[PDB]
């Protein structure tokens, strides 16, 4: 029996440009078990239309999963990804850094 | 270059909430091409890549029957495993299985694998010689003996060394435009100052395929690889991949150095200089 | 398009000879193959199975699998009359078996001492109803039907007397209409032995 | 193409 | 402790519109895959249902039939109202759980005949014919013939009995029956069998020979309108004793 804490990255599909359709991704990986809570936030409030990739795993049996939603980026709006998992002592939030 | 076909299966029990959640997925190289989710409405193996959609109804029917057999068989495995590990009927457990085959530039067989895990730990795995079994502990020895008696190893050999490669070679031809494509990475360079005497300079690699990539750092006409922090290759979500290795050696005026991108397709290893 | 093709038969093979049964399947992804034996009025019995190219022998039975041409064979060495049956070829196209319609095989016994003859038997229970027995004939002998008028003539069946170590062919004809002996019972036949007191 | 053999219960 | 599979009943003769219930039972393994197949004369078995240990996997939708699995090792096939087209040889089969080479054995099967009209059903009349002297004095062998005539439908099981016990050596039974009236669609059938023994064995009057014919027909409670006794499932036989010249 093993539980593995997840690695989190939040980013965009294409290079962001104020006023240009794009996707907001949140890639969680290396975790176990598979039950995980991932939400994409917009200035605090969560986003409704958010789909994810089919559950898959690595050579060490740890899972990875991609959550995403289309949107239009701007400088006055901050986006983040709220993840929670049994390994964490509290939900973890990670803002989307325009260049990261 | 080399190619492979892998199948991943995950089954999670849900004490009190009916049957287990089963998700099976299929990949050719870094491309998912099939899927099955016990909770989906279709209750069919579904295509996830254009080229596989051209397969006829008989193919889909068979894959669907087979993936459902796996589903049910894993449901049984969950029950047997609680027994072997003397665990209560409460609590959720996970069973995972994976198998596939690898082929080189000549599309000839290189190796096959077939592994099985329980609660995130190795349980039983077929050794590189496709005859022997690696049994984690006592519970796994019981499986090992049952599978050795039924000659699972030689059945698996027949598949991995034969059928798996034959189909891998069929999918590569039919999926020519996708699977044998090679998207050179779109390189990039940025930097956000933060005091002058110690800012940051970014080195990106976007829209590339396949995922395999190797971006290293060299400096002052020499080379090292111990400090610089890089991120795990991540999916863009449109088929391609992204990866960056930032320069954490800011010295006012960034000394002379450049990224050494190594990736199939790119004629010669690319190198990005930093200049305003 | 037929998923599993097999010549129907009846295929004839002399006792002692090798019988070869062939099968062709259309489903490229079939990964295991099976052969079943089926006697009249019975369910199929599994003879053997295979999952890899090449030959597989089990007693007198050898199965052969060639994937490039999607062909499966079965050879029966030293064929015996009791091998007479319909052999079904089955392909596994995913968690289940898909069958062909089978090939009917008839292994003809070798009669060491032909003693062709037609005999007239009478009913045991007080009756003027009679039967005619054509027996001890060669396997090369083909008993014809009685397309003409009433009268009935059974096909030939092979009889084996364990102990006597003697097999025999026979056929039966009978009628109900009066004035019917068995000097002309079997249209096409050899020159057996017709007797009368 | 899923394997049609060698998949048994533990 | 090995594997076995059994199905019941073996033969059925029912009228159009009646309910059907076939059973299948397996022993020797647990959580097996269970299959129901249907076989038509001249053709190979056709899949009706394929069930895994936890539920149906096949996607086929056979008209007017349904399957159920009340226990791990009990598999049932049924119909509420049979159609003529439901006649066939119902075969049950199992495979080891998963995708493997273990199992793949059939039950003994259930033969089902559905009839439009039951008035056409008749059991067989059985007669045994004694050996010919010509044969005895010419080969020192004696062949008894048994005729089972006038039956319908065409499924009967013939067996010879000597001195209260069944015998297989020296026996030859036609693989299939003749139509007594080839032209008539619902014609009745006939079937012959031979029992050859040594002359000295037949010549002994102490020996008893019986031709037994098991016939499968109507159920005691089947709708019946004819004067004659209801032609239900029964055993009809004929006998003969040894005779010295």
């Amino acid at each position: 029996m093993i539980q593995r804490t997840p690695k989190i990255q939040v980013y965009s599909r294409h290079p962001a440009e104020n006023g240009k359709s794009n996707f907001l991704n949140c890639y969680v990986s290396g975790f176990h078990p598979s039950d995980i809570e991932v939400d994409l936030l917009k200035n605090g409030e969560r986003i409704e239309k958010v789909e994810h990739s089919d559950l898959s795993f690595s050579k060490d049996w740890s899972f990875y999963l991609l959550y995403y939603t289309e949107f239009t980026p701007t400088e006055k709006d901050e986006y983040a990804c709220r993840v929670n998992h049994v390994t964490l002592s509290q939900p973890k939030i990670v803002k989307w850094d325009r260049d990261m | 270059g080399s190619h492979s076909m892998r199948y991943f299966f995950t089954s999670v029990s849900r004490p009190g909430r009916g049957e287990p959640r089963f998700i099976a997925v299929g990949y050719v190289d870094d491309t998912q091409f099939v899927r099955f989710d016990s909770d989906a409405a279709s209750q069919r193996m579904e295509p996830r890549a254009p080229w596989i959609e051209q397969e006829g109804p008989e193919y889909w029917d068979g894959e669907t029957r087979k993936v459902k057999a796996h589903s049910q068989t894993h449901r049984v495995d969950l029950g047997t495993l609680r027994g072997y590990y003397n665990q209560s009927e409460a609590g959720s457990h996970t069973v995972q299985r994976m198998y596939g085959c690898d082929v080189g530039s000549d599309w000839r067989f290189l190796r096959g694998y077939h592994q099985y895990a329980y609660d995130g730990k190795d349980y039983i795995a077929l050794k590189e010689d496709l005859r022997s079994w690696t049994a984690a502990d006592m519970a796994a020895q019981t499986t090992k003996h049952k599978w050795e008696a039924a000659h699972v190893a030689e059945q698996l050999r027949a598949y991995l060394e034969g059928t798996c490669v034959e189909w891998l070679r069929r999918y590569l031809e039919n999926g020519k435009e996708t699977l044998q494509r090679t998207d050179a990475p779109k390189t990039h360079m940025t930097h956000h100052a933060v005091s002058d005497h110690e800012a940051t300079l970014r080195c990106w690699a976007l829209s590339f395929y396949p995922a395999e990539i190797t971006l290293t750092w060299q400096r002052d006409g020499e080379d090292q690889t111990q400090d610089t922090e890089l991120v795990e290759t991540r999916p863009a979500g449109d088929g391609t991949f992204q990866k960056w290795a930032a320069v954490v050696v800011p010295s006012g005026q960034e000394q002379r150095y450049t990224c050494h991108v190594q990736h199939e397709g790119l004629p010669k290893p690319l190198t990005l200089r930093w200049e305003p | 398009q037929k998923e599993v093709e097999q010549n129907s038969g009846p295929l004839s093979v002399p006792e002692g000879a090798i019988a070869s049964l062939n099968c062709t399947y259309s489903f490229l992804g079939s990964q295991s193959f099976f052969w079943y034996r089926q006697y009249s009025g019975k369910s199929p019995e599994l003879i053997m199975f295979t999952y890899r190219e090449g030959d597989k022998e089990d007693g007198r039975f050898t199965a052969q699998l060639n994937k490039a041409s999607q062909h499966v064979s079965l050879l029966i060495r030293d064929s015996q009359p009791s091998d007479s049956a319909t052999y079904l070829c089955a392909v596994n196209d995913g968690g289940r078996l898909t069958f062909g319609d089978g090939t009917t095989l008839t292994v003809k016994p070798n009669i060491q001492n032909p003693d062709p003859a037609v005999y007239q038997l009478r009913d045991s229970k007080s009756s003027d109803k009679s039967v005619c027995l054509f027996t001890d004939f060669d396997s090369q002998t083909n008993v014809s039907q009685s397309k003409d008028s009433d009268v009935y003539i059974t096909d030939k069946c092979v009889l084996d007397m364990r102990s006597m170590d003697f097999k025999s062919n026979s056929a039966v004809a009978w009628s109900n209409k009066s004035d019917f002996a068995c000097a002309n019972a079997f249209n096409n036949s050899i020159i057996p032995e017709d007797t009368f007191f | 193409e899923l394997a049609g053999i060698g998949a048994l219960t533990v | 402790m090995s594997q076995t599979i059994h199905q019941w009943p073996a033969t059925l003769v029912q009228p159009v519109g009646s309910p059907l219930s076939l059973e299948c039972t397996v022993e020797g393994t647990s959580n097996p895959n269970l299959y129901w197949y249907r076989q038509a004369a001249g053709r190979g078995p056709q899949l009706l249902f394929y069930w895994g240990p936890f539920g149906q996997i096949s996607s086929e939708v056979p008209q007017n039939l349904s399957a159920s699995r009340p226990q791990d090792r009990q598999f049932i096939l049924s119909s509420k109202k049979l159609l003529l087209s439901d006649s066939g040889f119902y075969l049950c089969a199992w495979s080891e759980t998963g995708l493997g080479m273990g199992g793949w054995q059939f039950g003994e099967g259930s033969r089902l005949t559905v009839l439009e009209d039951l008035k056409n059903v008749f059991p067989p009349e059985v007669a045994v014919f004694e050996p010919s002297e010509a044969e005895i004095s010419h080969t020192q062998k004696a062949t008894l013939v048994c005729l089972a005539t006038g039956f319908y439908p065409d499924h009967v099981e013939l067996s010879w009995w000597v001195n209260g016990k069944e015998v297989h050596s020296g026996v030859c039974t036609d693989p299939q029956p003749l139509k007594e009236q080839p032209a008539l669609n619902d014609s009745r059938y006939a079937l012959s069998s031979r029992l050859r023994v040594s002359a000295t064995f037949w010549q002994d009057p102490r020996n008893h020979f019986r031709c037994q014919v098991q016939f499968y027909g109507l159920s005691e409670n089947d709708e019946w309108t004819q004067d004659r006794a209801k032609p239900v499932t029964q055993i009809v036989s004929a006998e003969a004793w040894g005779r010295a010249d």
